[PDB]
């Protein structure tokens, strides 16, 4: 079928052009509808815009003179660039499949109908901060076990969010609890994974933590181990 | 009048004295278009004509079979010939003391639930030659028509005086839509092939179906209590050797009824949804090269 | 945006209204969105629903002019909890750009869970690095609202100790970090650290010592 993922800067100074891109899986790009939806803290879901098979704009009047929503057929992909950003654009992005119903109720000859819009596909969301603060690489500790026992990683002080954390690349996938970050004071977040194992795998199974923060071009591993 | 529009007929509000000769109140009402024209600010149509009166809101305008009757010592002659063309000697006469029942129609183009005809249609006219003289053309079959204004419209008592309360229109209720007629192609199509057949008898060459040259250019008459005004232009367009024809109404609310001197009425807003069907059992043509 | 808040059954038959009604003919769109994650297609035409929807979703149709639109939800589970947004789209009104208000379905009556606690000593390489970190971790608990008490030895800290909102888990109970920083002094010169996590109406209690 059909599925989506974005990618983008993650930060982005502000006054400044929020670039984005999202790239359509098992499906023409040319022959649907696509909208870009952002969604705020605090705020409510807010539908930025969308393109036809036509390649045809429409934008909220909201966004003022700022959006303009962009596609290139040549792969499956198209791409979204904001600007003049300002604190409150901080939002997580989505890329859904807009489809197109005619909903008539007197008649179509005298134009006695109206177009609405759904999405019924989306892509799973980039997270995007808006701030003067510089990018910040994290620094993983190691965090030794005590029937059943539990050990993980402690991923401090990076910005900005988030990070993605996999243990062994991805084999151990049981009992892993990502949890969430902690923005302390000083303006950088702060990570905890943890995996509960059975006590005999102990010694010796080999554990590994995978951290992965995509701002900093950052990917680091540590071994754990009482 | 303060005039908005809707999306046709604008959205008025003006100051008007009130049942307390000194006080002031502004009112909103709904006028068509054609109602109203511009001075942005408007006005009535007709208040550099007329005087106008609002037309009693439980008199009907309902057609009803008149009967006219001669006096005593008097006679009307009857020609049940089903062929009688309007003037010459009709060969079968027969008393009576009153017409039949003849409903008062007032219509345009197309004559509406009138008397059908026996046998085959009839076309008459005085000197059909000359071509400033109607044709008054009867048919023998009627063709149905459907006409309606879907807008659910809702009515407004706006008391402007002791006693004297002015209906008014305001807001409508769900879809906005648009006032037409149907009628069926199919049926149209051989009517105006059988008036197309004794267009021949009377004439050698080919015939012709045009629009006219907003009273008379449309079928103007009265569906439930509001007069429309249907453009007939996919009703004439034909060169002679399932599917609804419908026509888009305009809707007026003053008439002028017939002469010009300065008297007009004004139709107080019917609640609800429009819908009537007529018989057009008529027409009345009138001719203008090869053609 | 604002929320409107509702409150539901575990079991129960959910009536979400919507906050802004027709004036026409409605083409109604329910979108289910969980805060912080992609949001679900419901409805997309009046009553109409996509491929992998359950029956229990039901919308309104507008056969008769005047039928408001309501979402009905039969059987509520807890994973119903999630946003829901009426994207209005009418003959009378123009473009829907903006989606619903917003109607946050809160089921009662759930099982209620006790937390987990795990709180481990600080790291070698960070002690090493001229920096202590206690990590309270708590997990599995229900309703989601914990406090927690850090205590050095037997005196409470209060400083330099931040803690996470209690966010949602897969299996819908909550879970929430509680990092209490030391100096790598300040950690070696106490005999115990304890993490007291009181859990609605009970506290549980999760202590280390530098060995
Ligand atoms: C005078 O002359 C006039 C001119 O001749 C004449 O005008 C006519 O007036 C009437 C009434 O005023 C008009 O009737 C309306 O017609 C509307 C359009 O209906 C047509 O289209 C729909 C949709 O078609 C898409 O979907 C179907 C399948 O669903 C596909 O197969 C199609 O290919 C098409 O999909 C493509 O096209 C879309 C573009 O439209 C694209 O977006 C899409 O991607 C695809 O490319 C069809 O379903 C209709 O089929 C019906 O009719 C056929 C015969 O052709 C029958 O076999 C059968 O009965 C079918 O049901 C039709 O083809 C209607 O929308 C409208 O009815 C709705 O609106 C009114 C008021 O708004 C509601 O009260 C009513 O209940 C209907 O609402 C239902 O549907 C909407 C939208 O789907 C829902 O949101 C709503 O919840 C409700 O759903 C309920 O009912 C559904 C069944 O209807 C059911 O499925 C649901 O589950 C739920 O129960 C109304 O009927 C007519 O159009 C005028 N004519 C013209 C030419 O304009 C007039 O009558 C004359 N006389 C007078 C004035 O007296
Ligand atoms: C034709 O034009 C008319 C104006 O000349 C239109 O009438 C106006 O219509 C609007 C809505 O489109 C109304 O505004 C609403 O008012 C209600 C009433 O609430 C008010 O009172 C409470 C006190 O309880 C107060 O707290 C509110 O703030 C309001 O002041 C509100 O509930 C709505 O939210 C909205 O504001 C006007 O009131 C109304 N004016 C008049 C004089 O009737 C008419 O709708 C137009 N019609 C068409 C078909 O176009
Ligand atoms: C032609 O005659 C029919 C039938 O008398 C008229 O339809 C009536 O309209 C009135 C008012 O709209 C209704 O109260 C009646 O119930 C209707 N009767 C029927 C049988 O439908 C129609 O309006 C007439 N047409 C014209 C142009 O006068
Ligand atoms: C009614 O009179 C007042 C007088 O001040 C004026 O301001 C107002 O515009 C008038 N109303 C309309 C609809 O013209
Ligand atoms: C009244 O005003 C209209 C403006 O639409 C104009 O056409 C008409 O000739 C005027 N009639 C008189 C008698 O002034
Ligand atoms: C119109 O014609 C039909 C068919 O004969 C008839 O039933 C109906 O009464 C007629 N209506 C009028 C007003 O003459
Ligand atoms: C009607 O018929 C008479 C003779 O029957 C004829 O003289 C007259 O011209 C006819 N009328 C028309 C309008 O043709
Ligand atoms: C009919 O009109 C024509 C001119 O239009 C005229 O020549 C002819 O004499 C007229 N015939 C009658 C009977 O009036
Ligand atoms: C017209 O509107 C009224 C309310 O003003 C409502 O009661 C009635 O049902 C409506 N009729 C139709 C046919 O929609
Ligand atoms: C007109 O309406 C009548 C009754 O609703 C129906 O029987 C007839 O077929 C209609 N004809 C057309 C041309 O719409
Ligand atoms: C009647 O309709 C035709 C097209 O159907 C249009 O060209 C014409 O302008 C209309 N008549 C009037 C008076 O607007
Ligand atoms: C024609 O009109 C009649 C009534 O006006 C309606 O019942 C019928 O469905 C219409 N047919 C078409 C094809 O629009």
């Amino acid at each position: 079928q059909v599925q989506l993922q974005e990618s983008g800067p993650g930060l982005v100074k502000p006054s400044e052009t929020l670039s984005l891109t999202c790239t359509v899986s098992g499906g023409s790009i040319s022959n649907y509808y696509w909208s870009w939806i952002r969604q705020s803290p605090g705020k409510g879901l807010e539908w930025i815009g969308y393109i036809s098979d036509s390649e045809s704009t429409n934008y909220n009047p909201s966004l003022k003179s700022r959006v303009i929503i962009s596609v290139d057929t040549s792969k499956n992909q198209l791409s979204l660039k904001l600007n003049s950003v300002t604190a409150a654009d901080s939002a997580i992005y989505y890329c859904a499949r807009a489809q197109q119903g005619k909903r008539i109720y007197g008649m179509v000859s005298f134009g006695e109908f109206f177009y609405y819009y759904y999405m019924d596909v989306w892509g799973k969301g980039t997270t995007v901060t808006v701030s003067s603060a510089s990018t910040k690489g994290p620094s993983v500790f190691p965090l030794a076990p005590s029937g059943t026992a539990a050990l993980g990683c402690l991923v401090k002080d990076y910005f900005p969010e988030p990070v993605t954390v996999s243990w062994n690349s991805g084999a151990l996938t049981s009992g892993v609890h990502t949890f969430p970050a902690v923005l302390q004071s000083s303006g950088l977040y702060s990570l905890s994974s943890v995996v509960t194992v059975p006590s005999s795998s102990l010694g010796t199974q080999t554990y590994i933590c995978n951290v992965n923060h995509k701002p900093s071009n950052t990917k680091v591993d540590k071994k754990v181990e009482p | 009048l303060n005039c908005n529009n809707v999306n046709e007929m604008k959205n008025c509000s003006f100051n008007v004295t009130t049942s307390i000769r000194d006080k002031i109140k502004k009112e909103y009402a709904l006028f068509y278009k054609l109602d109203v024209v511009p001075l942005t600010n408007y006005r009535l149509i007709n208040c550099n004509t007329s005087v106008i009166t609002q037309a009693c809101p439980k008199v009907s305008f309902e057609p009803i079979p008149i009967h006219y009757c001669a006096p005593a010592g008097f006679a009307i002659l009857k020609c049940n010939s089903k062929t009688f063309n309007g003037s010459g000697p009709c060969t079968n006469v027969s008393t009576v003391q009153c017409t039949h029942g003849i409903r008062p129609v007032v219509s345009t183009q197309l004559l509406l639930n009138g008397s059908l005809a026996e046998e085959e249609i009839v076309i008459r006219s005085e000197n059909i030659t000359d071509n400033a003289k109607t044709i008054i053309v009867q048919l023998n079959e009627a063709v149905e028509i459907n006409c309606t204004r879907p807008n659910n419209n809702t009515r407004k008592s706006i008391h402007i005086g002791p006693g004297r309360a002015f209906y008014a229109t305001g807001d409508i209720i769900g879809n906005i839509r648009q006032a037409h007629c149907n009628i069926s192609k199919a049926r149209w199509n051989e009517t105006l092939g059988q008036i197309v057949a004794k267009l021949e008898e009377q004439f050698p060459k080919t015939i012709i179906f045009n629009h006219s040259s907003p009273e008379i250019v449309t079928h103007s008459f009265n569906c439930g209590g509001e007069f429309f005004y249907c453009n007939t232009t996919p009703l004439f367009n034909s060169t002679w050797n399932e599917q609804n024809i419908t026509l888009q109404c305009r809707i007026k609310q003053i008439i002028n009824m017939w002469q010009g001197v300065g008297k007009a009425m004004y139709a107080p807003p019917i609640r609800g949804q429009i819908r009537c069907s007529s018989n057009i059992t008529g027409l009345l043509l009138t001719r203008d090269n090869g053609t | 945006s604002y929320v409107r808040p509702l409150s539901v059954a575990l079991g129960e038959t959910a009536s979400i209204s919507c906050g802004r009604q027709a004036l026409g003919s409605r083409a109604v769109q329910w979108y289910q969105h969980r805060p912080g994650q992609a949001p679900i297609l419901l409805i997309y035409n009046n009553q109409d629903r996509p491929s992998g929807i359950p029956e229990r979703f039901s919308g309104t149709p507008d056969i008769n002019f005047g039928t408001r639109a309501t979402l009905t939800i039969s059987g509520v589970e807890a994973g119903d909890e999630a946003d829901y947004y009426c994207h209005m789209w009418d003959s009378r009104s123009g473009f829907s750009w903006s989606f619903g208000g917003a109607t946050r379905l809160t089921v009662l009556g759930q099982p209620k869970a006790a937390p987990s606690v795990t709180l481990f000593p600080p790291s070698s390489e960070e002690l090493q690095a001229n920096k202590a970190t206690l990590v309270c971790l708590i997990s599995d608990f229900y309703p989601g609202a914990v406090t927690v008490a850090w205590k050095a030895d037997s005196s409470p800290v209060k400083a330099g100790v931040e803690t996470t909102t209690p966010s949602k888990q897969s299996n819908n109970k909550y879970a929430a970090s509680s990092y209490l920083s030391l100096t790598p002094m300040q950690w070696k010169m106490h005999k115990s650290y304890s993490c007291q996590v009181t859990h609605e109406g009970s506290t549980v209690e999760k202590t280390v010592a530098p060995t």
